[PDB]
DNA sequence: AGTGGGAAATTCCTCTG
DNA sequence: CAGAGGAATTTCCCACT
């Protein structure tokens, strides 16, 4: 049976969306594989294919009801939002370069969610889920510029006004899919989409890169509570910690946590804490461990630095 | 002689950012220099030799000469275009002004913010029209008072008009105020050499530096411009003190120091040690 | 120039006093 | 609650290779 298949995802964290103000030419989203010299980008393909087919791609939102994102798609093959590709030679394996993904603004989140599921229901394409349930109505066979009526449209507005509270415009997700030849003419038997690992907005506090840029001491008592200043890159007070950790020998990890509060934290840049107390406060030898900044949201962490423990 | 205007309680001028229209009504009035943590003035004026009744009209200049209306706006109690414009109160001499508000504007609409100024003639000064087109800085203005009272004959003379000092708007890194928040370390030996890591308000790796003072001693902290971490920290070396056997502990002063505008910021204390 | 990244500008929000 | 301060959003701008 036919069905589409991602070989590479989005790269995921990394990447900055881009305001209309702007302008293009910024980057392109890159594949997870997107390395030194050689860059990758997002990849498809279609198994069991099926001669030509049509394949599009929407940004859907990450929440537990997958629904149609208000930021859009830009590059070569988008439109309105949506990118457009066919595979139609004997090669099934497309690829999607140069993407852009355009922030939207927050004042602007109901004008283009709205007009983004009409034109969907329109175009017929995957208003399940979407948009409205039962909205299902033609799965592809939406017909070219075939009206719609008000049987729907007060049942999108429903929708595209409770769904623009609980948008995050901090994360998107890319959903593919396929359309297929039937009856001859042109694309109508849809494939089952497929959903994209999430992707992270880079210029996002929630989602910044974190990091350790300097460190005015790099050793201490194992007794700990000796104050430290660390100076890192843009972090939330609120939802940042400092871990300190050491891998033992029995596949084992100790960790220890900076003690501070918010108001230890410099305008983002910069944080006041008081080391932790060391595994075993009895060593003889100074004992060499790691230090990281983590986000208690994503759990996410930075590059390690080395930290010194040293006898009393 | 002609009775005149004295501003008694100068506007501090420094700490207090200039607010923008939609940041709301409750934006605050302009602080005077005298004020503090504990006390809370307010621009004040006296109108010595003259009790009666009277009118008072503030508003907003540049900074340098000629005192040209500025694009920025006052806004509060009795404000209106722009301006400021109510009856001096006729019990006292001495008036205070706590609900000056002053609000920015965008870049964008300036063109049409010379246009009020000049649509509404407000031109404290009558500086001619040709001099009010140039370009204006947006981070600092003057409060001008245009006071008007009674001559003997009970005909309205309207006094000389005063400027103020001026007012630097504090989300300007270069016209804001200089803090310095903590400090890692503030001991270090009376033979310098010491790194110290200290963390302040946004400032700038081009224009700053960190001033050691005490009686018949000045001296400057050792770093570089990559030093300074995100505009809102520094990280430099303390530097060699007067006395090389300075046995028993001697507090100096510290502070941050702005070349353009040679100012300084509150001391924070520093305290150099034998050996 | 197109990238990639930083800064500024402008807006919003949180806690204080 | 008013309004100081802190941040989050949006816009601009400047190195590069």
């Amino acid at each position: 049976g036919p069905y589409l298949q991602i070989l590479e995802q989005p790269k995921q964290r990394g990447f900055r969306f881009r305001y209309v103000c702007e302008g293009p030419s910024h980057g392109g989203l890159p594949g997870a594989s997107s390395e030194k010299n050689k860059k990758s980008y997002p990849q498809v393909k279609i198994c069991n294919y099926v001669g030509p087919a049509k394949v599009i791609v929407q940004l859907v939102t990450n929440g537990k009801n997958i629904h149609l994102h208000a930021h859009s798609l830009v590059g070569k093959h988008c439109e309105d939002g949506v990118c457009t590709v066919t595979a139609g030679p004997k090669d099934m394996v497309v690829g999607f370069a140069n993407l852009g993904i355009l922030h939207v603004t927050k004042k602007k989140v109901f004008e283009t969610l709205e007009a983004r599921m009409t034109e969907a229901c329109i175009r017929g394409y995957n208003p399940g889920l979407l948009v409205h349930s039962d909205l299902a109505y033609l799965q592809a066979e939406g017909g070219g510029d075939r009206q719609l009526t008000d049987r729907e449209k007060e049942i999108i507005r429903q929708a595209a006004v409770q769904q623009t509270k609980e948008m995050d415009l901090s994360v998107v997700r890319l959903m593919f899919t396929a359309f297929l030849p039937d009856s001859t003419g042109s694309f109508t038997r849809r494939l089952e989409p497929v959903v994209s690992d999430a992707i992270y907005d880079s210029k996002a506090p929630n989602a910044s890169n974190l990091k350790i840029v300097r460190m005015d001491r790099t050793a201490g008592c194992v007794t700990g509570g000796e104050e430290i200043y660390l100076l890192c890159d843009k972090v939330q007070k609120d939802d940042i910690q400092i871990r300190f950790y050491e891998e033992e020998e029995n596949g084992g990890v100790w960790e220890g946590f900076g003690d501070f509060s918010p108001t230890d934290v410099h305008r983002q840049f910069a944080i006041v804490f008081k080391t932790p107390k060391y595994k075993d406060v009895n060593i003889t030898k100074p004992a060499s461990v790691f230090v990281q900044l983590r986000r208690k949201s994503d759990l996410e962490t930075s590059e390690p630095k080395p930290f010194l423990y040293y006898p009393e | 002689h002609a009775p005149y205007v004295e501003i008694i309680e100068q506007p501090k001028q420094r700490g207090m950012r200039f607010r923008y229209k939609c940041e709301g009504r409750s934006a605050g009035s302009i602080p005077g220099e005298r004020s503090t943590d504990t006390t809370k003035t307010h621009p004040t004026i006296k109108i010595n030799g003259y009790t009666g009744p009277g009118t008072v009209r503030i508003s907003l200049v540049t900074k340098d000469p000629p005192h040209r209306p500025h694009p920025h706006e006052l806004v509060g109690k009795d404000c209106r275009d722009g301006y400021y414009e109510a009856d001096l109160c006729p019990d006292r001499s001495i008036h205070s002004f706590q609900n000056l508000g002053i609000q920015c504007v965008k870049k964008r609409d300036l063109e049409q913010a010379i246009s009020q100024r000049i649509q509404t003639n407000n031109n404290p000064f009558h500086v001619p029209i040709e001099e009010q087109r140039g370009d204006y800085d947006l981070n600092a203005v003057r409060l001008c008072f245009q006071v008007t009272v009674r001559d003997p004959a009970g005909r309205p003379l309207l006094l000389t008009p005063v400027l103020s000092h001026p007012i630097f708007d504090n989300r300007a890194p270069n016209t804001a105020e200089l803090k310095i928040c903590r400090v890692n370390r503030n001991s270090g030996s009376c033979l310098g050499g010491d790194e110290i890591f200290l963390l302040c308000d946004k400032v700038q790796k081009e224009d700053i530096e960190v001033y050691f003072t005490g009686p018949g001693w000045e001296a400057r902290g050792s770093f570089s411009q990559a030093d300074v971490h995100r505009q809102v920290a520094i990280v430099f070396r303390t530097p060699p003190y007067a006395d090389p056997s300075l046995q028993a502990p001697v507090r100096v002063s510290m502070q941050l120091r702005r070349p353009s505008d040679r100012e300084l910021s509150e001391p924070m204390e520093f305290q150099y040690l034998p050996d």
